[PDB]
């Protein structure tokens, strides 16, 4: 349904780090041209082992540089940068964030969850939190369609779930790319059917991916 | 729950 | 290091959807010595499922990918081959015979028999990776021979046999980079067919 | 049958 098509939705992504940058790129390539990207940190050389950007963006704000990359993917790309932390201090910035339909949290920070729950979004939004486990052995994937973010329930679900190719080893580019692909699919499924959803994915040593709750396959 | 993005 | 791809020279024949993303993944984990063999130009329609952007449209796929790969890390040492496999010059064929791991990402049955007909003049780790037409599956073949086993690879592909989006190809790029790293860590005759589900979960069926 |  066109009214449940993310390609027509404005999509804020709070956190232009490893997972957020790769998700933002995935969404831009499928046609999500109206993206907001919020991050106050600068890119550094140690980030490049697990990021969408290159050395040309080292020293630049992570949001501004990500938005430059995104606006080179498609002719109608209209990505916009917010070089600050959430929540903003300006009232203009807050009003700009309140124009986005889908608010996608990719920070891994519990304080950001608390800030989302406290911000006055002034209308119903499709909230989507996404983060990985410490060695990228799994992916927490929470979603909700409410005027205020449900921080308590999200935290509860996260706590309840809680060579170098092996998932137990530290995270590499391919680990984050795998969970950016699984999270982009989760983001598109949530927008197609909004509601309270929670899923926990797991990378296995044989190269397979599993989900809790189980849905497809044996 | 430790989470890394 | 003998089991470590970061110290191996890695030729990647095919700088398209799957091969561009695999190359980038490998560069970011530390595979700095890479070759990239492709003769076609990057097209605007390729970008929906590719590692590069509009700034590379109109440029040879190999050269553009190598320019991108050399900007990823300081020690990146990617090299471009703007010709189709096999080369025509005898210098070029010697250049390809310096690479340890030859990774075919073309999906072309002609390249498979070209690999078998090429004289590598040494043992190599050959890896062929391709997807089904709607990226519902991934064919993942590997071998460690002095000549590419084209008959057997074709057999295992035939036995296993909406439009693919960026999240479909990126998932398989990740799976394939993990397959590539498992093969170089334990070389041998390996074949595995993966299948993606609507929620991004992956199932596997290896050949015995 | 195969697409890279
Ligand atoms: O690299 P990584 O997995 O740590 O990614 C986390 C990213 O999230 C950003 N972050 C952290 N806190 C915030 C707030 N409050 N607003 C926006 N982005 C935020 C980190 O800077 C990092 O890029
Ligand atoms: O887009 P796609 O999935 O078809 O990607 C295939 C890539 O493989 C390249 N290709 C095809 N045939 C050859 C040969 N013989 N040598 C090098 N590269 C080759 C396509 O150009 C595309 O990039
Ligand atoms: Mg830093």
């Amino acid at each position: 349904e066109a009214a449940n098509d993310i390609r027509s939705k404005k999509v804020l992504i709070i956190g232009a780090g490893s997972l957020g940058s790769m998700i933002a790129e995935n969404l831009m390539r499928i046609g999500v041209v109206s993206q907001g990207i919020l991050d106050a940190d600068l890119l550094q050389t140690g980030n490049l082992s697990r990021h969408a950007l290159t050395m040309t963006s080292v020293g630049h704000n992570k949001a501004a540089a990500l938005v430059e990359h995104l606006n080179r993917i498609l002719p109608d790309a209209s990505a916009r940068s917010f070089s600050c932390a959430f929540p903003p201090e300006s009232e203009v910035a807050k009003n700009s964030l309140r124009q986005y339909d889908v608010i996608i949290d990719c920070t891994g920070d519990d304080g950001v969850l608390k800030s989302l729950a406290a911000f006055d979004w002034k209308s119903e939004k499709i909230f989507i939190s996404l983060a990985m486990t410490w060695r990228a052995e799994g992916l927490f994937a929470f979603a909700a369609s409410e005027t205020s973010f449900p921080v308590t329930d999200a935290s509860s679900r996260f706590n309840a779930s809680a060579g170098a190719w092996h998932p137990v080893f530290p995270a590499r580019a391919d680990d984050v790319q795998l969970w950016a692909a699984v999270g982009t699919k989760f983001i598109c499924r949530v927008v197609s059917a909004p509601g309270r959803i929670y899923e926990y994915f797991k990378q296995m040593p044989d190269g397979t991916v599993e989900k809790e709750p189980h849905e497809y396959g044996s | 729950t430790g989470r890394f993005a």
